[PDB]
């Protein structure tokens, strides 16, 4: 698309980049209301490194990799439910 | 062994607050971000401070003897430090808020600027021992009605002028006994005025203001007081007063204006001397020299700072650091010169002898990721984020290849192997490794393979084996010439970053996620050891956290990788504030440096009671200074050693002392006494008796040196012989050496590896450079003499 | 840059006249590829 | 580097206790009389036991063979180690001060001198000096490279115990009786100190040498400074 | 309530996975005893985890291990690997650091492949 | 007797002796001053610094 | 004078370990029987080809030994002869039918002749591994031969496949089994009788090279 | 003559050459100027044993180094 | 300047190079140079000559320098007997 | 290596020559070479210190 980018690209767009709602989209929360309360208490990691504000734009690139971080309470509980909760590295 | 000061800071040549000169010229002082730092502009070199402010610093000066300075930070950690020897000495704290402080001409007081007030102390000493509560408040004032902006000191030590956002400039006298001198306010400028100044003679004074007012305050008739014989005007459009300083022993007003723009006058007939600019940002600081010739700017906002010799109208020194940005560096193979690549998007050559930006790069759009050199550092490599990699030598200093994929897609690291040929560099959003020849510009081949995102390169130097390694928690070891493509995955516990090559190659070391540290062998693919390196981390508790201090990973792991040249020692640092060094055939921690102490960085120290970061992005070991740089987000961090102050001998016993070296030296056993200081390893004790070994015996010494003390003796010869003066004595030395046992260092190639670097980038920098200037010189002799041309 | 700072990790920043950023201050056309001459 | 506890028993059992559990690891016997001075290096592969009926034990510790098994000809109260340097010092009982390297197992220096039993050791951080404090109430300050005195402070207590900071500013002495910790600041790194031996060639004196500006007239020198100063000169237009 | 761990190892299709938890020695494989392996040939190659460090180390704990699918010496390749893993992760989070990178150490001086597996298959020509 | 390395500095770790502290106004700041052992210490009385 | 303890109870498992297990945790012994330790090879060139400086405890160490060029000269020299051992048209992925057919020929060799049977294979297969070949040079059509020589890892690889296909051929169809005629012929091989098929084709190869050459 | 500040003499002499050495090569083969920068020359000649010794130096490093 | 033209088209290589070097050795010293500098439009032309013989002199340079392995080697059998 | 270990006085005259003789030729070529840049450089600054 190269002429009607006048139209699309909106608030309901630019902001559907949002790890909130990109979190929510895949599932890995019940809504953003405690999404961000994960993302806030700092479990939630992109890439190799933390990210803690919920502002936060994941890219194209990187929204493969926006996973919980080893040594979670989540994780573990996670991996508890599905009983596989190979203990080796850290959880 | 791990004895690793902190010396010198590349990068960020100056951040915030007053460039201040020496007692002489020759000492230019910057506050530089936290530190502070010294440029040595006759025997040129520079060195960094090694105290620390808590905050970032505000305002620096050092007394007319030189032997005293203090700096002081943004809300009142006065740290005040003996000069002559690099010593912190006293930790005052001021109560509240500093503005500019100064020392009085004589050296026994300084005054300081404290918001609305004023403040008056005399100095402790220097050559009486550290006392305990040093500081004597001599006398505050307090007449203003808002901020003091700036203080000037009289000539003598009777008088200061402090100028305000208040639109007074008050003449306020040191001592009580005289104070009916003159205590008068001089008002009358529009906006705020901004500077006073005395004359040589002191009885004008100067005042200019924020719009560009000068006035003439003199003492005439109309018992008869101070009234305003002459009025100038700058008549800049909207550039208003931005800074100002004035030495008066040569009439000389530079001001500084808000647009980047500097003039400077000569003042009492208000003549335009000298008018430029340096930006489109302004001009934060200035000042000038004792004597007027050297004058001195720093521009804040980008980070640049200029000195000016203004009689013949030439610079000494021009330099531009970034503002907030150090995204990789890479050495130069002969260890002369460190290549910063800035996330800003530009590329600088730095040259660690020196201290100068002697070269910008400015090519690339978007981000820079990596640097790497190849074939002996003449060529070096750059990779962006804005979608290409591309050559640059340094002999030109141009590009000549652009390569780039097809695609517009960005790239992550990227390496060179050792017989200039191919380039590889490695992606983030296709997966692959993609290969370019450095001969004709075109992609070789897409050399896939991974699963996910590679995210660091190595190529070898021995077989030149790639050894590529991804987020699939594998690294791929790849034999990419001769009719095979070879291909041998690794399979790894958790995910990768962060690889680095042993020089030998023959094993190869990676980072992970899970905070470790493994090496494989590569002609095998089994492990060795695996350092563990998660516990010997602090990252900083962050301002925006419901977590602790210890357990949150937040950077539990290391992003950053290298061995050193001998093939032991390997430092690491990751996007915490912690740079470990250890070793690997015994997997522990040599040493662990905190890289900066800044609270206005967010994730610091462990216990606080958006922001910038503290971070370091790479780190390397030289070849041969036996120094680390690191990359960290204040600028270049240069960690250095020394055969100095640790006493770490080598096979002494009762026997051998300096004195016996010295009485065998003048009894002439010359090796005896050179293997006698050898095994005491110590500086003077080393340099005294290499110097008086005179010169019909080196081949003797050179010929009857034992086997195990050669890399140490090529390694000094070299370290000394770079910043020696005695060359042909020092060509004498290597050239006995390394005629009487060339063979065995050829035999046992790899440990005199770190020392055969020096000799050559020792010749290479100044003997081949003297020695063309001469065979210049001899070859216009004999055209001058041999050709005839009468006209 | 406001992209950026929305979608990046770390923060980003951002008469006669002269120019503090340059190639060389010695070679200066003295150095040339003789293929280009 | 913090996980491995050793101490040294009145048996000769020297007990090498993990740290962050405290379970038992592993269990040395070499001596038949008392224990007085254990440590081990940085890279742990080379530990140091010390006994008062004479020996000294150089163990690998990564293997758990010995060695080296050095005999001396005195009892031995204390021992301290300097790891940067590989060195460690030994009181002995005919009082010298035996100062001894963990790698060619030598005995490096032999420092003689005090007149009573020697109470308290510490290396200074850049092994250039120790400090002994003995019960003839003197502190003396042996530098270990050229193996004498530098001065002897006659302190009017006994001072008990002696120990450096990191960074070698101060000393920390206390003594037989006051309540508080003496503090002891140092003029070393303020300037450089004689090295003179007191009782009751300037170049090795004070402990640094110049370079002279040439040594003889046929060997060449360069500009004495700066290295740029040519470019700049030969290119300045 | 006693401290437990839990850890999986896999060769080709077949799937061990082993509690380790704080007991007195015993080693179970499917209830029966870990002397009692069923190829009768290739129990040492189900030993050696339990050989290389001690059976001090086994002193403490006891560990049992349920194994379905696969072959026979993918079974017991994958016993082996879940033994050692197993005992790797107890004293990883209930005994010393110093001991678990020491056991680590050892196994991977012996071969890696008795802790993580070269689960990633063909190469293309 | 006389040194020429260590100059004493201050002794730590000591707030009394014995002998009785002596107290006073350096205006606002209230400041005791103690004795310990060879030489006196000055402390103040809002935060027991010294 | 010297002496370190570490464990300090009598370590014993709630399941009873067999007595011989307990003992070879002091020191691995090939099938808990044979020391790696005190094997040499007393030839030198086919040191670091064949491989008897690991400890295993049974031939199936089952790494991948094969994707490189030369990595297939350091898995040990047993199993390789093993896995060399266990091809054929009736048996192929038969390998512990080949393990246990080779234990059963070491035993035996132990119980005849005891030196220790990982050296009697070692030095077995140094003397059976030929050291100078010929090729077929092409000349447009001659029959020429030429004189060449072998690499140790192709003495190595030839060594073990005849010292197999020896025993295949001394235990086709007629009285005894792989077994015992495997034990048999390595021990001819290893003595250097020359009555066994390895050492008769090693000198034939030679011969061959040794006249034309 | 005395062997000092060895390249500060030569970037004298040939500062001097290329800035005006024009005038000296105009009239050259005067006896002054002559015998003037041919005694120079008879002290500068003997300055290329460093340069022997260089020419050695760095071929021995480079042929030890890599081969 | 026409013998010029051919030196300066001989010049740049490395077979037919010493022949030109040699060639503007000999005018230039058997000429005048205010001659060689009024002789219409012959800079333009020696601009090109001197970095091809600038190159031609380091490459000869390295190669002088790269002859005293010979001289290790002699000292190097000196020291074996 | 071998050309190290070798005996021959012949072979090392034989060295010694070719190393000397070769040395003056690469000087004499490298004479010329300096001196017509040299020469060379001084006609072009010359003619630009006339008119550039």
């Amino acid at each position: 698309k190269i002429s009607d980018l006048e139209n699309k690209v909106t608030v309901s767009a630019i902001c559907r980049r949002r790890l909130p709602v990109i979190m929510h989209r895949l599932k890995m929360a019940e809504t953003i209301q405690d999404a961000v309360k994960f993302i806030e208490q700092g479990h939630v990691r992109v890439g190799p490194n933390l990210i803690n504000d919920p502002a936060y734009l994941v890219t194209r690139n990187m929204e493969d990799y926006v996973t919980w971080v080893d040594n979670s309470k989540i994780k573990k509980t996670l991996l508890r439910y599905r009983n596989q909760i190979d203990d080796f590295d850290f959880s | 062994k791990s004895d690793f000061k902190f010396s010198n800071l590349l990068g960020t040549v100056y951040r915030q607050g007053n460039i201040t000169f020496s007692d002489d010229g020759k000492q230019l002082l910057s506050p530089v971000g936290n530190r502070v730092s010294v440029f040595d502009l006759i025997n040129n070199k520079s060195f960094t401070f090694e105290y620390e402010h808590r905050k970032n610093i505000a305002a620096i000066d050092l007394n007319k003897q030189g032997t005293l300075l203090i700096s002081i930070d943004e809300d009142g950690r006065a740290i005040l430090v003996n000069f002559k020897a690099r010593n912190v000495l006293h930790h005052f704290n001021f109560k509240e808020k500093c503005s500019a402080v100064k020392f009085s001409p004589d050296g026994r007081l300084f005054a300081l600027a404290s918001g609305r007030f004023l403040q008056i102390w005399k100095t402790p000493d220097v050559n009486k021992d550290r006392q305990f509560a040093p500081f004597v408040r001599h006398r505050v004032h307090a007449g203003h009605f808002q901020d003091i902006t700036s203080l000037t000191w009289s000539q003598d030590s009777r008088f200061i002028l402090t100028t305000s956002k208040d639109l007074s400039a008050k003449i306020w006298s040191v001592d009580s006994e005289e104070k009916n001198l003159a205590a008068t306010t001089f008002n009358g400028h529009r906006d705020y005025v901004m500077g006073a100044f005395f004359s040589h003679d002191q009885e004008k004074i100067y005042t200019v203001s924020k719009d560009g007012a000068v006035f003439v305050w003199e003492f005439t008739k109309r018992k008869y007081s101070w009234r305003i014989t002459k009025k100038h005007f700058f008549y800049a459009n909207q550039a208003k007063v931005k800074c100002v300083t004035f030495h008066p022993a040569t009439r000389l007003l530079a001001v500084g204006f808000t647009s980047g723009e500097f003039r400077l006058y000569d003042l009492p007939d208000f003549t335009l001397i000298q008018q430029l600019s340096m930006g489109q940002n302004p001009v934060n600081t200035v000042s000038v020299n004792q004597t007027g010739e050297w004058l001195a700017f720093g521009s804040s906002k980008l980070g640049q700072l200029l000195v000016y010799e203004w009689q013949s109208e030439s610079y000494i020194l021009k330099q531009q650091g970034h503002f907030d940005s150090t995204n990789s560096l890479a050495y130069s193979p002969d260890g002369s010169r460190v290549v910063t690549a800035s996330e800003d998007g530009k590329i600088k050559v730095w040259d660690i002898t020196s201290g100068f930006c002697l070269a910008t790069f400015e090519e690339h759009t978007s981000s820079v990721t990596a640097v790497q050199f190849a074939k002996r550092g003449q060529v070096m490599f750059s990779s962006s984020l804005d979608g290409t990699v591309r050559a640059w030598d340094l002999i030109r200093y141009r590009n000549f290849r652009t390569f780039t994929g097809t695609e517009r897609i960005q790239f992550n690291c990227l390496a060179v192997d050792p017989s200039g040929e191919v380039v590889c560099a490695g992606s983030l959003d296709n997966f692959d490794i993609h290969v370019w020849s450095v001969q004709t510009g075109q992609l070789l081949d897409a050399l896939s393979g991974h699963e996910g995102p590679v995210s660091c390169l190595s190529f070898s130097q021995e077989n030149s084996v790639l050894a590529s390694a991804s987020w699939d928690k594998t690294i791929r070891i790849w034999s990419i010439f001769g009719r095979s493509q070879q291909v041998e995955p690794i399979e790894v516990y958790s995910d990768v970053l962060a690889l680095s090559m042993r020089p030998d190659g023959k094993e190869v070391a990676v980072s992970t996620l899970k905070g470790q540290i493994s090496i494989f062998n590569i002609e095998d693919a089994k492990q060795v050891g695996n350092i563990d390196c998660r516990k010997d981390i602090i990252s900083g508790r962050f301002n925006q956290d419901r977590f602790t201090a210890k357990n949150s990973e937040r950077s539990k792991f290391f992003t950053t990788i290298h061995y050193s040249f001998d093939g032991m020692a390997i430092v690491a640092g990751g996007n915490n504030n912690s740079i470990c060094l250890y070793d690997v055939p015994n997997e522990v921690l040599l040493k662990r440096f905190i890289v900066s102490r800044n609270m206005a960085l967010n994730g610091t120290l462990e216990f606080l009671n958006m922001r910038p970061e503290v971070r370091v992005t790479s780190v390397q070991f030289s070849p041969t200074a036996n120094a680390f740089a690191a990359a960290s987000t204040e600028g270049l961090l240069i960690y250095s050693t020394n055969d100095t102050i640790l006493f770490d001998p080598f096979d002494l016993d009762v026997d051998v002392t300096p004195h016996s070296t010295v009485e065998a030296l003048r009894e002439k056993q010359f090796l005896n006494a050179l293997v006698m200081a050898f095994r005491l390893n110590e500086e003077y004790l080393i340099n005294k008796v290499y110097e008086a070994i005179p010169i019909k015996e080196i081949p003797l010494v050179a010929s009857n040196i034992p086997a195990i003390y050669l890399p140490r003796i090529l390694k000094f010869i070299g370290d000394f012989a770079i910043e020696s003066q005695h060359i042909e004595f020092n060509l004498i030395w290597i050239k006995a050496l390394l005629s009487a046992s060339g063979g065995y260092i050829n035999e046992h190639k790899y440990l005199f590896s770190t020392a055969m670097r020096s000799i050559q980038r020792f010749i290479v920098r100044v003997a081949k450079e003297v020695v063309n200037t001469t065979t210049d010189n001899k070859y216009t002799y004999r055209f001058l003499v041999s050709t005839d041309g009468s006209m | 840059y406001k992209l950026d700072v929305l979608s990046s990790v770390h923060f980003v920043p951002k008469t006669i006249s002269m120019e503090d950023a340059q190639p060389l201050y010695m070679s200066n056309a003295s150095s040339l590829a003789p293929q280009e001459i | 580097c913090g996980n491995f506890g050793f101490i040294g028993s009145s048996n000769g059992s020297i007990t090498i206790y993990n740290m962050q559990s405290g379970i038992l690891r592993k269990k040395y016997k070499l001596h038949k009389r008392a224990v007085t001075g254990i440590s081990l290096d940085g890279m742990n592969r080379k530990m140091v036991s010390c006994g008062l009926d004479g020996i000294v034990g150089f163990y690998d510790f990564n293997k758990s063979t010995l060695l080296g098994k050095l005999k001396l000809d005195a009892p031995i109260t204390a021992m301290v180690y300097h790891r940067s340097s590989d060195l460690f010092a030994l009181a002995l009982d005919d009082l010298s001060i035996v100062v001894i390297d963990a790698v060619t197992q030598r005995v490096v220096r032999q420092l003689w001198g005090h007149s009573n039993r020697i109470t308290a050791f510490d290396f200074s951080p850049e092994g250039r000096w120790i400090v002994s404090a003995s019960l003839d109430s003197t502190i003396r300050t042996w530098d270990l490279p050229t193996g004498g005195c530098i001065d002897g402070i006659i302190v009017d207590n006994v001072a008990t115990n002696v120990k450096f900071s990191p960074n070698g500013d101060l000393l920390a002495t206390t003594h037989v009786t006051g309540n508080g910790i003496c503090i002891w600041t140092n003029r070393a790194q303020f300037k450089t100190v004689s090295t003179r031996t007191i009782d009751e060639l300037n170049d090795i004196d004070f402990n640094t040498y110049t370079s002279l500006e040439q040594i003889d007239k046929e060997l060449l020198t360069l500009s004495i400074g700066p290295r740029s100063k040519m470019n700049t000169l030969l290119h300045l237009d | 309530a006693v401290p437990s761990v839990q850890t999986f190892g896999k060769k080709k299709s077949a799937t061990a996975v082993a509690h380790v938890k704080a007991g007195k020695g015993l080693i179970k494989v499917n209830g029966s005893p870990i002397t009692l392996v069923e190829p009768e040939i290739l129990r040492f190659k189900v030993y050696e985890p339990l050989l290389l460090v001690g059976l001090d180390k086994f002193s403490n704990i006891d560990i049992r291990v349920r194994v379905t699918g696969g072959g026979h010496v993918s079974q017991v390749y994958a016993i082996r690997q879940a033994i050692a893993k197993g005992l790797v992760a107890y004293h990883q989070k209930y005994v010393d650091e110093q001991s678990k990178n020491e056991l680590k150490k050892a196994f991977t001086s012996y071969d890696r492949t008795l802790l993580i597996a070269d689960s990633r298959r063909p190469e293309p020509k | 007797k006389n040194s020429k390395i260590f100059s004493p500095f201050r002794i730590i770790g000591n707030v009394s002796n014995g002998v009785p502290f002596a107290t006073g106004t350096l205006g606002s700041t209230f400041y005791i001053v103690t004795c310990v052992g060879k030489t006196f210490q000055i402390y103040d009385a809002n935060t027991l610094h010294l | 004078d010297f002496e370190v303890v570490e464990e300090f109870t009598p370590v014993v498992l709630a399941t009873p370990i067999p007595e011989e297990v307990q003992q070879a945790q002091t020191e691995i012994k090939l099938f808990n029987k044979w020391s790696f330790e005190e094997v040499e090879v007393k030839d030198a060139s086919l040191v670091d080809y064949v491989q008897v400086r690991q400890p295993i405890f049974v031939a199936h160490t089952a790494g991948r030994y094969a994707n490189k060029r030369f990595r297939k000269a350091q898995c040990p020299i047993i199993e390789r002869l093993t896995n060399s051992l266990m091809m054929n048209g009736r048996n192929n992925g038969k390998k512990l039918k080949a393990v246990r057919i080779i234990k059963h020929t070491l035993d035996i060799i132990n119980v005849l002749t005891d030196q220790n049977p990982i050296q009697v294979v070692v030095d077995a297969i140094t003397n059976t591994g030929p050291r100078e070949d010929t090729t077929r040079v092409g000349g447009g059509g001659a029959a020429r031969r030429q004189a060449v020589d072998v690499s140790p890892l192709r003495r190595v690889n030839q060594a073990i496949a005849l010292l197999t296909i020896g025993a295949r051929e001394a235990a086709f169809r007629n009285i005894k089994t792989i077994a015992e005629t495997l034990a048999e012929e390595l021990i001819n091989a290893a003595k250097g009788s020359s009555t066994s098929y390895a050492i008769k084709k090693k000198d034939e190869l030679e011969r061959v090279a040794k006249s034309n050459r | 003559k005395s062997n000092k500040n060895f390249e500060l003499y030569e970037t004298f002499m040939s500062l001097l050459f290329k800035a005006h050495g024009d005038v000296i090569h105009a009239n050259n083969k005067n006896q002054d100027i002559a015998s003037a920068l041919q005694n120079w020359e008879d002290v500068h000649k003997k300055e290329d044993r460093l340069d022997d010794l260089v020419k050695f130096c760095m071929g021995v490093a480079a042929f030890v180094t890599t081969a | 300047i026409l013998l010029m033209k051919r030196c300066r088209d001989w010049n740049t290589n490395a077979k037919t190079h010493t022949i030109a070097q040699r060639t503007i050795r000999c005018i230039l010293m058997h000429h005048n140079i205010a001659k060689l500098s009024e002789i219409p439009g012959m800079v333009k032309i020696v601009d090109a000559i001197i970095p091809y013989t600038q190159r031609h002199f380091t490459r000869v340079d390295n190669l002088v320098e790269q002859s005293y392995i010979l001289d290790y080697a002699l000292v190097e059998m000196d020291k074996l007997f | 290596k071998e050309l190290v270990s070798q005996k021959n006085e012949e072979l090392k005259l034989q060295i010694n020559r070719v190393k000397t003789e070769l040395r003056s030729a690469l000087k004499s070529t490298e004479d010329d070479l300096g001196f017509n840049v040299q020469g060379l450089k001084f006609v072009k600054q010359q003619w630009n210190l006339r008119h550039n």
